[PDB]
């Protein structure tokens, strides 16, 4: 319907906020996050259904606006990582824009420009907020949607990482600058003795992350333990109550946890694992059970993954003298959709 | 601009 959209509002008059902006609908839900116009019930659990779903790339993985599958139109911005949907660009913007686009070289979207109207695509005021506050009211089960934050407004990142150094990863990754002095990183292997006022003292937290050590045992400390101190630790961590908001945390198993003292810890960490697989073509290496609060990690899940492997799988591993190398690239890219909320460094 | 389609 969306080569009849721009009629109805230039013809039959109507309200954007009338026309379902995604599939150009006329029976709406509740207005579209972020631009002006509404949203079809259809159209919206999709919306929904893939809020924070990046890619390899680096980018986001579906239309902006659409949620498209198709081929999709990137920002020129490093700060952004928005796509947008050839049709969308075209049925809302004018026609014969994404081929104006996709001439373009230095381009930027319309959640980045200063104007805030182009054709019919309107920017919200102030979205953003009104994302999350949809995310919100129309998900059936909200879970920790934290406000995301505009490019101008973001601090770097300031990690406390237990057990396992990040450091190489959220570097690769954009989050950490080049000088290793202020490095906003703290790394402590041993804790045991570690009390709230330290963890206070060590300069307030963004992001606390940690993890089990690996198959090739080095340090001999009952797995469950990890679990334990990771917990206590973090509560620490933590921002004095009513604080903003921008907090993450995330722990990783790397299948070393046994069904007990597995089931224990998602009870501490209050949800249940999100195990994510290394694929090599029909063969399974690795895998990596993991728990957090960053947005949509419950969506990279491997229904397609069954106990009774992993279980074999832990076995040709102590059957060898691997290196306790550390299965980072699984989570590596956990950690994206962060580029939304803290400050990048271009490479 | 630059594009891409991911499965
Ligand atoms: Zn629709
Ligand atoms: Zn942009
Ligand atoms: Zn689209």
């Amino acid at each position: 319907g969306r080569d009849l959209i721009a009629y109805e509002v230039k013809a039959n008059q109507r309200n954007i906020e009338d026309i379902c902006i995604c599939c150009g609908s006329l029976q709406v839900h509740t207005q579209h996050p972020l631009f002006e116009g509404g949203i079809c019930a259809p159209c919206k659990d999709k919306f929904l259904d893939a809020l924070f779903l990046y890619d390899d790339d680096g980018y986001q993985s579906y239309c902006s606006i659409c949620c498209s599958g198709e081929t999709l139109l990137i920002c020129g911005n490093p700060d952004c990582t928005r796509c947008y949907c050839f049709e969308c660009v075209d049925s809302l913007v004018g026609p014969g824009t994404s081929g104006k686009v996709h001439a373009m070289s230095n381009w930027v979207c319309y959640l980045c420009l200063p104007s805030s109207r182009s054709g019919l695509l309107q920017r919200r005021r102030k979205w953003r907020s009104q994302l999350k506050a949809f995310y919100d009211r129309e998900s059936e089960n909200p879970l920790e949607m934290f406000e995301t934050v505009p490019v101008w407004r973001r601090q770097p990142v300031r990690v406390l990482s237990l057990f396992e150094d990040i450091k190489k990863e959220l570097t690769s990754l954009g989050f950490l600058e080049s000088g290793s002095d202020p490095g906003q990183l703290k790394h402590v292997v041993d804790v045991t003795d570690t009390v709230r006022k330290d963890v206070e003292e060590w300069g307030p937290f963004d992001l606390v992350y940690g993890a089990t050590p690996p198959l090739g045992h080095t340090c001999d400390r009952p797995p469950s333990w990890y679990l334990f101190q990771f917990h206590r630790l973090l509560q620490y961590a933590r921002p004095k109550p009513g604080s903003p908001g921008p907090f993450f945390w995330m722990f990783v198993d790397n299948l070393v946890l046994n069904k007990e003292d597995l089931d224990v810890a998602s009870r501490f960490l209050e949800m249940e694992p999100v195990t994510i697989p290394d694929v090599h073509g029909g063969s399974l290496q690795n895998a990596v059970r993991v728990w957090s609060n960053i947005p949509a990690i419950r969506s990279r899940h491997w229904a397609l993954v069954s106990e009774e492997e992993l279980s074999l799988l832990a076995q040709n591993k102590q059957s060898s003298k691997l290196a306790a190398k550390w299965p980072t690239k699984l989570v590596k890219n956990c950690f994206l959709p962060l580029r939304e909320y803290f400050k990048y460094f271009s490479t | 601009a630059r594009t891409k389609q991911t499965a």
